[PDB]
């Protein structure tokens, strides 16, 4: 069913995130050696193709999350599903910002422009989700979910600290 | 020095698996 489907999409999002990371760290290693630009551009292309994949999977996650919510109209399930979406968009945000860092080093100005748009859009979606999630925290009485919210919060803080160290 | 356990994709998988099984 759709709860399995949500988890399955999440696995595909995490896998595409991993491809972005793998390409980014190989890109950074290659750029510090002075690798030829065709290899650098390969890794940037790999990040872009995986980002495209993640963007589409997030649209599937989102359209599937919405059906599960509203069909269930359950607070705990909605909170669970928004926290999954909250995690997926964090992974997308990291993936965008890593590709942006690579695009900037390679001087790919049009990709950097497009990634600027994607990162503001994901920031906006993250802030919308934070607003809904904070509302449900009052409404649910499962401290496991409250710990899960605290965890993704600490994930984003560490991810931002990591992103600043890269650029 | 740069590695963050929080960026780990296995951690994200385990976090989903935890969150999903709550």
């Amino acid at each position: 069913g759709s709860m399995e489907k949500l988890a399955e999409i999440m696995q595909e999002i995490i896998e595409a995130y991993q491809e972005v990371k793998d390409a980014f760290f190989k890109f950074i290693k290659a750029v510090h050696e002075g690798a030829p630009e065709e290899e650098l551009k390969k890794y940037l292309e790999k990040m872009k193709e995986a980002l495209e994949k993640m963007k589409e999977l997030l649209e599937r996650l989102e359209k599937e999350a919405k059906k599960v919510i509203e069909e269930n109209k359950d607070k705990k399930l909605e909170l669970k599903v928004l926290l999954m979406l909250r995690l997926a968009y964090l992974l997308l945000k990291v993936s965008i910002e890593l590709t942006k860092i690579a695009a900037e080093k390679l001087g790919d100005k049009e990709l950097v422009e497009e990634l600027e748009k994607e990162s503001k859009e994901v920031e906006k979606k993250i802030k919308e989700l934070e607003e809904r999630i904070k509302k449900l925290l009052e409404e649910v009485d499962d401290e496991e979910l409250k710990e899960a919210y605290k965890e993704v919060e600490e994930m984003e803080k560490e991810a931002e600290k990591f992103l600043e160290k890269m650029r | 020095s740069d590695y963050s356990k929080y960026l780990d994709s296995r951690r994200a998988q385990d976090f989903v698996q935890w969150l999903m099984n709550t």
